């Protein structure tokens, strides 16, 4: 019994060290279609700092983030997604320019709705990367986009006043990108209740600010969780 | 202030001086009447002498009167051997003034009731927090410490009232414990705000070292300046019960405590600002929720202290003093009760735990 | 022609349904009406194992019924002495997304696996005495959802790639493959003779396979949604399944159809784990409502509730001698119940 | 066994009308949210429409808004897609899909390549 | 200023002032 | 799709040819097993505290 308790306390000190390491790292689930540019984001994040899941380690301001690109898994996500309810956030990457799969944008909308309304992901925040702005602008400018047919609501959509367009951006580009963001926010704000939050971003596959965006969103998520602990939100 | 013993010593000194003066158609012989020293009285004339300077409660502008006979003997009151005298002038300042005692009794009653309710509620709250194991969190480890500080302050006030208001060591130690536990309660009120501010602005947290640092700071810095105050009091005053003021020495305990108040208030508004931002990045519901959050957050931070924190030592016979005292006794006595209700019995997690435990016990 | 094959399959399915209906002249309730109800089963928590950091996905008892391995999403296989609560081992896992774990019948090995598609076998009886990676079994193209040792040298696993695999541990090669499920296989259970095993998949169907031949012997339907857990009856001639449709179902191999259903109107959450006691009279089922329910397997009525878990009950396990039931949960604590 | 059999599809002139029917058996139809998803030639699975458990909540893909109408007869355990003003881009195999968990707002995996609780589909040629 | 400590100083002075006045009052009444 | 359909048809043919005993017989077998093993279950029936290893 003395030897058993010796081994137990030897295990307990190592488990205390493991707790210190574990609580100090933020787990992120990267999800989205392969054509959405998630792989390019992974490559950019890796160069900045057969397998059934790919682990990416990086750090922002001495804070360690562990992203998990779920590769080599089948398209039926309803079971292995439940493993990622305790992650800090789900980085959902959308091919925003992939309207007109006949409509990839509607597929992404349905997947985001399923994630948002899943009972285990109802407490997990989503960082939304509408990650095809550079192609969306070219599609809408060239006139071949024609979002109105696949989205009749675009025939009467008016850009919100608070929307801030990028400098030197055509009004139609801003209108389309904020229309897609508004569809995602119409999904998200329906039965949100403040337990989990959506962070829409207009990103590109080669953007260098994605790490900073994820860091800031995770800081916001942790702060909101702490404020919910004190019943202030 | 000059105590009864100091007045007695001054009276003895005056008596000795008057006796020394006595040693050094018929005028009256001079005599000492334990109130004033009277020179030789004029035969058949009244002798007036100014009120003594050594008496604090004497209108030095007045004059006492005595009667002298022509045979050299002081006149006596009719029907008695007592010497005739008239000290109505020196008492021009005496007054019963039952209002001060009445208001001091009212303040005692109100903070007694408030601190009793706070003690009961906080004892229940700390028992509930310490019982349920899953509630054990750094938040509830700082909440239980704050509750313990509140109860220690309340019981220290009760012990002080019993020991001193019903100079030996049993009085000085009671006053010292009262002051120390009051300071610990203020500093744990500060620690609550510091820990919440660190959670918000340093969300990537090092709990092991920081929880020990907060505990040691909150329980020891008040001990540090209370020990400094005790050492200075013993070195410079060490007189009677320590219930009296001794100049600026009280600031040794008061200047730190008030500082914490200031700091906590700042943290309060800062945190409140953050909450508004957290609501701005997500209507009348927004402002209603912000108002509810600030309402439930004021008791934790002790915001009510800021109203009369800057008030100096005001004269008791004043409206400002009475308003300050009534407001402060009421709010300070009920602050522990408010904190217990809001952060233990109004907490959703603790209510869920209570409901689950009751359901499991019934089944 | 595919149309002719579809028509033949429909005719065969109708024939199978008619044959099943022919053998179903007696219900389980009519047969078991001669047996009195067991009444309320008031279990209490005796031990609570603490030390796992994240949600616990699997536990597996030892044959000695005192030591148990537990797998948490924090990347830890903790091997517990349940009697004295002492942790005997703490294996750090290469991948923290472990969804299953097994404990070897000899006790010298443990297994784990998950989203990394790999079954890792660790030795508990090394010359040095410390736990080290002893074998890596790769070849599944979907997340590893269940694994069970047959002996020191053979293991059976189920994957999200709709397949099960029998591996020889010495060489690491896939001895046998089992295909036929149209959904991710979520659990499996070896028969007491270890010659057959049933698997439940995300297609509302269970499949009984012969290990030796590798062919699917039997297929059982009746569930409405994904099957999450499955376990043989102690006699080995029946089994039970839990599904997302909030119902448990006891099937019989020889009857080739459902025997009993365990559901209630108040229950609208799926079953994550099922386990039979030693006698087979009680069926313990973990639920998404944070509770675990003990069902009178013969009377189909609820016998007890194992309340006390603060989150989803993800795994159950009954000792080989029936002395205790260990339940893990997403609240990161194991609870022992008697 | 979860059975979903679709019928009613066939050849139709462009701009014509049609009605797809879906007979559901093996599950409580009213406990599950239902979907219509099509697979056009040379294309993957496309989500057309969905209807909630009771039929109060309804959504369509944008390309069929105002043209098709989804409905469900929970008493008859059936699903309907009334197709009006059809277009040559509507030529596809229509699968009546059910998402797995009952009483859940999430409706995962209805458009998966090898999804289980999905019907065989009926051909619609405009 | 801390209100509870101020009340301690105020009540202590009040009490001692009343005691001194009771002493002085008796003496003055005694001689007057 | 032809190979998958052929495999499914073969599996259905194999499953249709297996012998199936009456459900009453299987229910009786399970009842007999439960009755013969009822007393070996500390979960089903209480055991003395001395025998309980977790007391």
């Amino acid at each position: 019994e003395k030897a058993q308790r010796e081994a137990n306390k030897k295990i307990e000190k190592q488990l205390q060290k493991d707790k210190q390491v574990y609580r100090a790292t933020h787990r992120l689930l990267l999800l989205g279609a392969g054509e959405s540019g998630k792989n390019t984001i992974v490559k950019q994040m890796r160069i900045l700092h057969t397998s059934g899941i790919f682990e990416t380690k990086f750090q922002v301001d001495k804070v360690n983030f562990h992203m998990f690109d779920v590769g080599a898994q089948r398209d039926e996500r309803r079971k292995w997604i439940q493993c990622f309810n305790d992650v800090t956030a789900i980085i959902f990457v959308v091919a925003s320019s992939s309207y007109n799969q006949t409509n990839r944008l509607q597929a992404a909308l349905k997947l985001f709705d399923s994630i948002w309304n899943n009972k285990w992901l109802r407490d997990t925040s989503v960082i939304l990367f509408l990650n095809k702005q550079d192609l969306l602008a070219e599609k809408v400018l060239a006139g071949k986009s024609k979002i109105e047919d696949y989205f009749p609501e675009f025939a009467r959509y008016t850009t919100p006043e608070d929307a801030t367009p990028e400098p030197g951006e055509d009004p139609r580009v801003t209108r389309a990108k904020y229309f897609i963001r508004d569809e995602f926010l119409r999904i998200s704000t329906a039965s949100g209740d403040g337990r989990h939050y959506c962070y829409p971003h207009f990103t590109c596959a080669v953007d260098t600010e994605n790490i900073r965006r994820v860091f800031n969103d995770c800081r916001d998520i942790i702060q909101r969780m702490h404020l919910r602990q004190y019943e202030l939100l | 202030v000059m105590t009864k013993e100091e007045q007695i010593f001054l009276l003895h000194r005056a008596q000795a001086q008057c006796e020394k003066r006595l040693k050094e158609g018929r005028p009256c012989l001079p005599e000492w009447d334990h109130i004033l020293c009277w020179p030789l009285g004029a035969p058949g004339e009244v002798v007036a002498v100014p009120c003594p300077d050594y008496i604090y409660d004497f209108n030095h502008k007045g004059h006492a009167y005595r009667r002298c006979d022509r045979n050299g003997s002081w006149e006596l009151v009719p029907g008695h051997n007592r010497t005739w005298a008239n000290y109505s002038e020196c008492v021009k300042f005496l007054t019963n003034e039952t209002r001060e005692r009445e208001v001091f009794d009212r303040l005692g009653m109100i903070y007694t009731v408030g601190y009793s309710v706070s003690l009961a509620s906080l004892t229940v709250a700390v028992l509930i927090l310490a019982y349920f194991r899953r509630l054990h969190c750094t938040r509830n480890y700082i909440h239980m410490h704050l509750f313990l500080s509140f109860m220690l302050r309340a019981v220290s006030i009760f012990v002080k009232d019993a020991v001193l208001y019903s100079g030996y060591a049993g009085c000085r130690v009671a006053v010292t414990f009262f002051l120390y536990f009051l300071a610990t309660n203020y500093y744990w009120i500060l620690v609550e705000g510091l820990y919440l501010h660190s959670l918000i602005f340093m969300a990537f947290f090092s709990e092991k070292k920081y929880l020990w640092g907060f505990t040691v700071f909150g329980w020891g810095l008040p001990a540090v300046f209370v020990a400094v105050w005790v050492s200075v009091r013993a070195t410079l005053a060490n007189t009677g019960c320590w219930d009296l003021s001794s100049g600026n020495k009280k600031w040794i305990i008061q200047v730190p405590i008030l500082a914490s108040i200031v700091l906590n208030f700042i943290l309060f508004i800062n945190i409140v600002r953050v909450l508004a931002t957290k609501l701005r990045e997500t209507t009348r519901q927004q402002y209603r929720k912000l108002l509810k959050s600030t309402l439930v957050l004021m008791p934790l931070f002790g915001v009510h202290y800021i109203v009369f924190m800057a008030t100096p030592y005001t004269e008791v016979s004043g409206t400002l003093w009475q308003v300050q005292m009534h407001y402060e006794m009421l709010f300070n006595s009920f602050q522990g009760f408010f904190v217990a209700i809001i952060y233990c019995f109004c907490n959703g997690e603790v209510q869920a735990e209570i409901k689950k435990s009751w359901s499991r016990w019934t089944l | 022609e595919l149309d002719q094959l579809r028509q033949e399959a429909e005719q065969l399915k109708n024939q199978i349904r008619d044959a099943r209906k022919a053998c179903a002249d007696a219900t389980l309730s009519q047969i078991t009406n001669n047996i009195d109800p067991v009444g309320r089963i008031q279990m209490r928590t005796r031990r609570t194992l603490r030390g796992h950091l994240a949600k616990i996905y699997a536990m597996h008892w030892g044959t000695d019924s005192r030591l148990l391995v537990s797998a948490s999403q924090d990347g830890k296989l903790i091997i517990w002495d349940s009697y004295t609560t002492n942790k005997v081992h703490a294996i750090p896992l290469r991948s923290s997304w472990v969804m299953t774990c097994a404990y070897a019948p000899s006790g010298n090995y443990v297994a784990c696996g998950g989203l990394d598609n790999i079954c890792s076998i660790y030795n508990l009886k090394t010359r040095e005495g410390n736990v080290r990676v002893s074998r890596e079994l790769a070849g599944h193209t979907g997340y590893l959802s269940c694994c069970r040792f047959l002996d020191d040298n053979q293991i059976v696993t189920s994957s999200g790639d709709t397949t099960c695999a029998l591996w020889d541990i010495e060489t690491g090669q896939q001895t046998t493959t089992f295909t036929g499920h149209t959904g991710d296989v979520m659990s499996l259970s070896l028969a007491p003779d270890t010659r057959l095993f049933v698997s439940g998949a995300c297609d509302a169907s269970a499949k009984l396979w012969d290990v030796r031949e590798g062919m699917c012997r039997q297929t059982f339907t009746g569930h409405e949604s994904d099957i999450n857990a499955i376990c043989f009856f102690p006699n080995g001639n029946a089994f039970a399944t839990g599904s997302d449709d909030a119902t448990c179902r006891l099937f019989d191999l020889r009857a080739d159809q459902e025997l009993m259903t365990y559901s209630h109107d108040n229950i609208i959450c799926g079953i994550t784990s099922v386990s039979f006691s030693k006698s087979g009279r009680l069926l313990l089922a973990g639920y998404d409502d944070f509770n675990c329910n003990v069902w009178d397997a013969l009377k189909a009525d609820r016998a007890g509730v194992l309340a006390g878990h603060d989150n989803r009950v993800s795994c159950l396990g009954v000792t080989d001698d029936g002395m205790a039931v260990a339940t893990g949960s997403w609240d990161s604590f194991l609870k022992i119940w008697n | 066994q979860v059975q979903l059999q679709e019928s009613g599809g066939g050849l139709v002139q462009p701009g014509g009308s049609l009605r797809l029917s879906c007979a559901a058996s093996g599950f409580t139809f009213s406990n599950y949210k239902m979907n219509w998803v099509r697979q056009a030639p040379g294309k993957g699975l496309e989500w057309v429409s969905d209807i909630s458990q009771s039929g109060a909540s309804i959504s369509y893909t944008g390309s069929v808004k105002g043209r098709f109408t989804i409905s469900r007869d929970n008493a008859k355990n059936t699903l309907y897609l009334q197709m009006n003003s059809l277009k040559p881009e509507d030529t596809a195999v229509y699968y009546c899909a059910r998402c797995p968990a009952p009483f859940t707002r999430d409706c995962f995996d209805v458009t998966s390549t090898t999804y289980a609780y999905r019907g065989q589909g009926t051909q619609v040629t405009v | 200023a801390v209100s509870e400590h101020q009340l301690l100083h105020d009540k202590g002075k009040s009490i001692q002032d009343l005691r001194r006045r009771f002493f002085l009052h008796h003496l003055i009444a005694e001689i007057h | 799709s032809i190979a998958q359909a052929r495999k499914l048809v073969e599996q259905l043919k194999m499953e249709a040819n297996i012998d199936r005993i009456k459900v009453s017989k299987a229910a009786a077998d399970l009842m007999a097993y439960c009755e013969a093993h009822a007393k070996e279950d500390p979960l089903l029936t209480p055991v003395p505290a001395s025998e309980n290893p977790f007391r």
